[PDB]
């Protein structure tokens, strides 16, 4: 029932799965 | 590691002020590596604003031990290639007949992993080469230019690179992917192939505070990929509270549940960067004037900062994720 669309500007932080830390940051504005 | 993730952030601040429009992409654990390696023949004012720049709190932890916790973390990348590709690298090209302390070259090759080659900076044509030709094969081809003009009189140069390929848990199925609407603002729009998944069971939260939606898309080695939806109109609202404690508060409020859809770009994109001025924002100034004391690398006050550089590179495509990062710190006489 729930749809997560992105269709908009967005942010992706990759991270480590059971420790606190940023491996690396990113916004995409335009996927192009 | 807390420090990292408070550098990462203040970093993300910095670079959105110069361009508030554009992609913005980067590797803070590179740009990290590599001023720590910078730091090991610093020495007084020079030496304390890379570490306090580095966001470290120099009233708690000693300096010989942050050197450890860099070599700790390299340590790991003994890599498990179990659909997961890591590998990192520091190198220092040093000009042929520039003497170095013992010293500095054993504490590079001992704790950062770090070489020595012997490059010749009067030919140009050359060692611009050997210095692009290094990066190309650390990222495996990704980041083919790092290194643009550079100067007769650059006495050395130090480099760090780091390489990560990795495999969805849940993959996408090509099959569909269809060219979909992604909107740059709410009046303009370009056509974008959008990939998508259905009834899938993953981490998720609606941040009403923040007016956002988070995502976890794991990864098959240890990482994951955590993707932040702001609602039309407050990507601004978002960005103005990304500090480590709404890192923390995301995660922690990450709960179970089925999506009917996801929709996710399939896309490829890299910046380009001089940090000069975003480090002069998080005070690191001297290691760039006539006052530089990076004398733990000859004995003598006599190399500054000329610039550093960093390029970095995201891949989103149906089976996982390649990203590639690099950072040149550029040195000269003084």
């Amino acid at each position: 029932r729930t749809i997560v669309r992105f269709n908009r500007p967005f942010l992706m932080i990759i991270v480590p799965t059971d420790t606190q830390n940023i491996f690396f940051m990113s916004k995409v504005t335009n996927p192009k | 590691a807390s420090a990292n993730v408070d550098f990462a952030f203040s970093l993300y601040k910095q670079l959105v002020l110069k361009a508030p429009d554009k992609n913005v992409i980067f590797s803070p654990l590179s740009i990290s590596t590599a001023l720590a390696f910078l730091s090991l023949g610093a020495h007084n004012t020079t030496l304390t604003e890379i570490l306090k720049g580095l966001k470290f709190n120099l009233t708690e932890t000693s300096e010989a031990e942050i050197h450890q916790s860099f070599q700790h973390l390299l340590r790991t990348l003994n890599q498990s290639s179990d659909e997961l590709q890591l590998s990192m690298g520091n190198a220092m090209f040093v000009k042929e007949q520039l003497s170095l302390l013992d010293r500095f070259t054993e504490d590079a090759k001992r704790l950062y992993g770090s070489e020595a080659f012997a490059t010749d900076f009067q030919d140009s044509a050359a060692a611009k080469k050997l210095i692009n030709d290094y990066v190309k094969n650390g990222t495996r081809g990704k980041i083919t230019d790092l290194i643009k003009d550079l100067d007769s009189q650059t006495m050395m140069v130090l480099v760090n690179y780091i390489f990560f390929k990795a495999k969805w848990e849940m993959p996408f199925d090509p099959q569909d992917t269809h060219q979909s609407r992604f909107y740059l603002s709410k009046k303009k729009w370009v056509m974008v192939p959008m990939m998508s998944l259905h009834h899938l069971t993953i981490p998720y939260f609606r941040d009403e505070e923040l007016s956002c939606t988070v995502v976890e898309l794991k990864y098959t080695g240890n990482a994951s990929a955590l993707f932040i939806l702001p609602d039309q109109d407050k990507m601004e609202e978002v960005e103005a509270m990304l500090l480590p404690e709404t890192l923390k508060r995301w995660r922690d409020s990450l709960e179970f549940r089925e999506i009917g859809e996801l929709y996710l770009p399939k896309f490829s994109i890299s910046r380009d960067y001089n940090l000069n001025d975003i480090l002069l924002q998080l005070g690191i100034e001297e290691a760039f004037t006539s006052k530089a004391d990076l004398s733990g690398i000859t004995g003598a006050r006599n190399l500054a900062v000329s610039q550093v550089v960093h390029k970095a590179v995201l891949d989103v495509f149906e089976e996982g994720t390649e990203r590639s990062a690099a950072t040149a710190v550029k040195i000269t006489l003084l």
